[PDB]
């Protein structure tokens, strides 16, 4: 996260972050105790992935953090159905052992599509994550997070030579400087609704990062509430 | 009607009978007495901040 702030502990206690052949390469977010949600371009199908919630700063110890291991990985069926579109960039990993839900490690909420998508058009949302803070830049020791606006979508689209489908939205600032970027992907953009976060993004794709002109672009979730409920039920 | 600031309802809102709303929650949430409000029923509801920070306040 490009020109954000430190996230005080437990200030995002649904934000995870994934360990594997590379150290915290992506973020994710807690559905329940068994299940994450984060971006498909983070989970190659084949690699092992290490997950730890209750973080906060990852060289330090602060005896919050709960690591597990996935035993199960679910690209969104559409993902990588075209070549390098970043459409449908979601997926969901099963956990070995459950979460104990705490004040450090707790889900974040997911409303229905219609609610979610109202909440997206709220137009202000967080996202947050341990990824570069400078384009091309080092990495964060201590979880980042940023306040972004919704962009409309014709400036969307009109932003970028690439495809922004349906299943995607932009967010961030016209003038730049302030955005998620490389490491970040898979973490939440979340609207806060009096008080309690509704997950209505993921951190997917962009063009370098923070750059005017650019945004970041992120997962639609509210298109993929049904996928999510439908794979993560707890027996 | 649900048309105008949700129809009070803190989460969610669905339009009912003559102009009127019923309001509901998310898991882990109960709707409250006032039949508007969403109180939490379990001990760590989703989204919810409960670290609830800083130690230099009445708390
Ligand atoms: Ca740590």
């Amino acid at each position: 996260v490009v020109g954000g702030e430190d996230a005080k502990p437990g200030q995002f206690p649904w934000q995870v972050v994934l360990n594997g052949k590379v150290d915290a390469f992506c973020g994710g977010s807690i559905v329940n105790e068994k299940w994450i949600v984060t971006a498909a371009h983070c989970v190659e199908t084949g690699v092992k992935i290490t997950v730890v919630a209750g973080e906060h700063n990852i060289e330090e110890t602060e005896h919050t953090e709960q690591k597990r291991n996935v035993i199960r990985i679910i690209p969104h069926h559409n993902f990588n159905a075209a070549i390098n579109t970043y459409n449908h960039d979601i997926a969901l990993l099963e956990l070995d052992e459950p979460l104990v839900l705490n004040s450090y490690v707790t889900p974040i909420c997911i409303a229905d599509k219609e609610y979610t998508n109202i909440f997206l058009k709220f137009g202000s949302g967080y996202v947050s994550g341990w990824g570069r803070v400078f384009h091309k830049g080092r990495s964060a020791l201590v979880l980042q997070y940023l306040r972004v606006p919704l962009v409309d979508r014709a400036t969307c689209l009109r932003s970028t030579k690439f495809t922004i489908t349906n299943n995607m939205f932009c967010a961030g600032f016209h003038e730049g400087g302030r955005d998620s970027c490389q490491g970040d992907s898979g973490g939440p953009h979340v609207t806060e609704v009096e008080g309690t976060s509704f997950l209505t993004g993921i951190i997917s794709w962009g063009e370098e990062c923070a750059m005017k002109g650019k945004y970041g672009i992120y997962t639609k979730v509210s298109r993929y509430v049904n996928w999510i409920k439908e794979k993560t039920k707890l027996t | 009607t649900c048309n105008i600031k949700n129809g009070r309802c803190e989460q969610f809102c669905k339009n009912s009978a003559d102009n009127k709303v019923v309001c509901s929650c998310t898991e882990g949430y109960r709707l409250a007495e006032n039949q508007k409000s969403c109180e939490p029923a379990v001990p760590f509801p989703c989204g919810r901040v409960s670290v609830s920070q800083t130690s230099k306040l009445t708390r």
